[PDB]
């Protein structure tokens, strides 16, 4: 416990969460973004809103948050409040009437190499053009566009974690069947 | 706004926003 | 980021930036705030409650000469992303809301350019009063 | 002079609530868990949501908060705000409304010997898929899944609490005297199971949670009489 | 109000809201609790919930919040923020789907003798067994159990202010008539 306390004191003695986590400002922050769909809560055809429960896994290296485990009793990973560090400001660009960004600031898992994994939950209320031509035998293509609201590609780069969303922990829906899912 | 800054700093030096401002004890 | 950290240190700690004060040389001047609105989607118009629900992005643009720097003195940096709580803000609100949500929903970062321009594009979900003509 | 103040300063002057109470990083923190249901508020079938009122009894050991009553004037319990101690951060994973935590951050009780107890109450709106086939003469299987939001199974593990006789309370506890049955739903069973999984080499660090299975029966009298 | 400024600065220089407000730990904190019912908002028979607007008057003595008025210009009473001081953790045990504890932290009235009066408002949503046998001519006995959640009787004692709840400022209902009321 003492080793982790000393490490956390060392790491944040002169840390800035405003400045991007790179060694030179000319470098791009590389963020790996992955989506886990836990539940399709509801499809509202009138207002054209899909409300879903999601986990928005985000992975990136923080240059200044590194340490040698040998100097801290073999501590190789720690848990840090997400509010204390720089984060990518992912926003649901096609939000309908919910939250634009992550509001549940859970803790991040920080490795000694500087790698940070942050997997906050969210309730995405996204706007989806509903085609009611074949209702109730209708097929709906609903998208969720995510991006860094204030950082462009020259300063922060986002890459998908996988070709498809993570549906391993997807709860069964009593109203819809997901035939296909893909992240581009 | 440096005059405004100095005035604000002087205004809130020793000021307590939880204490009701009564000129003297017993004033309303 | 020797450069961006050094620049933020220079702007906010060395020069003692005070976000409570407006960016004017003298008090009698007025800060020019340019506003634009982008409608992301018209969510609904509920007739019974006479309420318009919209998703909008408010582009604020103003000048803060305290936040000026020479790009060549700070590694050719031309733009900074800062938390909105770090700078003075022209606090615009939706006056004709009907639910108490006066303010923008997501307080995104401000973009501050080296020539003193502050750009801020907060998105918002607004529920506003809209009297309905049922004729 | 209050000895509680001296004890509080002794325990918390040099204390880190962000670090687990382990002498080594590879040690595990054992958490004794009980879940007491006070009321079953409702099961909304349209939203497929189970609203319940509970309180979670969480017990563990914190060696840093170890003291003897003899050295502090006979104090055997100290109440402190929960924000000052390390917590395992237990949450209901299968909530539907986005509320993961408890409703009221009650004080933690620190007993002599390093034993820490936290008994916060909570209102939970959980996911319960409604099996509609025999509605209204139907029974449901609503899950309450509890886990640490932050720590994996190697870092924090769960055990069930024991009663006075030593019997393991592997179920939802209900105080019979204070319990008022829901007007439409009768709780027939409520077993609990501690699950461990994702411990494979490819999976990586093991994960664990605690699942309670409320087997509830509908009283169909309203539908019989009125429909 | 320089006198009150100095008093408030002195009272909270080395104050702890963590420990119980007694000179010696073997002493019990004597708390007087009185419930005032302003309005009976609703009686939900289906979910068995009674919604009430209430005022939870709590009175105790804080040993460390005393002063001599002669030393402070004759100030005998002050109003201070409740969040700064220790308070009893009164909880509605039979809360149904509302707040368990007080969430509106209104100011406390502190006397020079250390006596504290705190009368916060609350919206109590309480679980009540509703008997519909005789509806629409039904009588309902609905209770509000209140207790210190984390403090037992050996460290904090609660006593009713009166044998009956205070109905002096009760707003008449258009749906119910309170035939009887009592605190035990
Ligand atoms: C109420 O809900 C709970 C949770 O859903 C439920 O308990 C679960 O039941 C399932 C079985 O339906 C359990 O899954 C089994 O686990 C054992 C190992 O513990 C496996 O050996 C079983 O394998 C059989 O089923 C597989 C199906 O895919 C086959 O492939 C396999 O060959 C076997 O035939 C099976 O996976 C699950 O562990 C529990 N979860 C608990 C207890 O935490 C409970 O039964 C429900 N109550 C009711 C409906 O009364
Ligand atoms: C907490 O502190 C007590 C002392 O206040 C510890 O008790 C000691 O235990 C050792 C054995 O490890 C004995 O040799 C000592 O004589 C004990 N001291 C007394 C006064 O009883 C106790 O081990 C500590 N640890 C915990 C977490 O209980
Ligand atoms: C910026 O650009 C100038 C040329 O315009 C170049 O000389 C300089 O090295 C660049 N970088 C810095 C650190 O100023």
């Amino acid at each position: 416990s003492e080793h982790e306390t000393r490490l956390v004191a060392k790491l944040f003695k002169d840390y800035s969460s405003v400045v991007r986590p790179v060694e030179d400002h000319r470098q791009v922050v590389e963020v790996t973004v992955g989506l886990q769909l836990i539940q399709l809560i509801n499809v509202d055809e009138v207002n054209q809103i899909v409300t879903t429960n999601v986990r928005l896994k985000q992975q990136w290296v923080d240059y200044n948050l590194k340490w040698n485990p040998d100097d801290y009793g073999g501590v190789k990973k720690i848990h840090i409040p997400s509010e204390k560090i720089w984060r990518p400001d992912l926003v649901l660009y096609n939000n309908a009437d919910g939250d634009f960004a992550i509001v549940k600031f859970t803790k991040v898992l920080l490795q000694y190499t500087g790698h940070i994994t942050w997997t906050p939950p969210a309730i995405f209320k996204s706007y989806c053009e509903i085609i009611v031509t074949h209702f109730p035998f209708d097929e709906q293509n609903c998208s969720m566009k995510l991006g860094t609201w204030t950082y462009d590609g020259s300063v922060v780069a986002i890459n998908p974690e996988s070709d498809q969303p993570d549906l391993s922990n997807f709860m069964e829906s009593g109203e819809w069947v997901i035939k296909e899912s893909r992240g581009w | 706004s440096e005059a405004e800054g100095r005035l604000r700093e002087k205004l809130f030096s020793g000021y307590d926003s939880s204490v009701r401002p009564a000129r003297e004890v017993g004033d309303r | 980021l020797n450069e961006e950290e050094r620049l933020i240190r220079h702007l906010f700690q060395e020069k003692g930036y005070n976000k409570e004060l407006r960016p004017v040389a003298h008090k009698e001047e007025s800060v020019d705030v340019a506003l634009a609105l982008t409608l992301s989607n018209l969510i609904s118009l509920k007739e019974v409650e006479e309420t318009l629900t919209t998703n909008v992005w408010i582009e604020h643009g103003w000048t803060d000469n305290r936040l000026k720097w020479n790009a060549e003195e700070f590694g050719n940096i031309s733009v900074l992303r800062l938390p909105p709580d770090m700078v003075w803000l022209p606090e615009i609100v939706l006056e004709n809301n009907n639910d108490g949500s006066f303010q923008i929903s997501y307080s995104c970062n401000v973009l501050v350019y080296h020539y003193g321009f502050v750009y801020w594009l907060p998105p918002a979900i607004f529920r506003s009063s809209c009297p309905i003509s049922v004729t | 002079k209050n000895e509680e103040l001296r004890l509080y300063h002794h325990l918390f002057n040099n204390y880190d609530p962000g670090s687990r109470p382990v002498r080594e990083p590879e040690d595990t923190v054992t958490i004794s868990l009980k879940v007491t249901l006070t009321n079953l508020i409702s099961l909304n079938e349209k939203e497929e949501t189970l609203t319940t009122s509970v309180w979670i009894g969480i017990d563990w050991q914190d060696y840093r908060l170890n003291y003897s009553k003899d050295d502090f004037g006979g104090i055997e319990t100290l109440r402190v705000p929960s924000e000052l101690v390390w917590l395992p951060e237990i949450v209901l994973e299968n909530n539907i409304d986005g509320q993961f935590g408890v409703a009221y951050d009650a004080n933690v009780l620190v007993y002599e010997g390093g034993s820490v107890t936290w008994l916060p109450p909570a209102i939970y709106r959980s996911v319960c898929a409604v099996e509609v086939t025999y509605f209204p003469f139907d029974w449901q299987n609503c899950s309450l899944i509890f886990r640490s939001q932050t720590y994996n199974a190697e870092e924090v593990e769960f055990t069930f609490a024991v009663d006075n006789d030593g019997k393991t309370i592997n179920k939802i506890d209900i105080d019979t005297e204070a319990y008022t049955e829901n007007g439409e739903w009768a709780i027939d069973f409520c077993p609990g199971v501690i699950r461990r999984h994702h411990g494979g080499a490819t999976d990586g660090p093991g994960e664990t949670d605690v699942i309670y299975s409320l087997i509830i029966r509908r009283k169909p009298l309203f539908y019989v009489i009125n429909i």
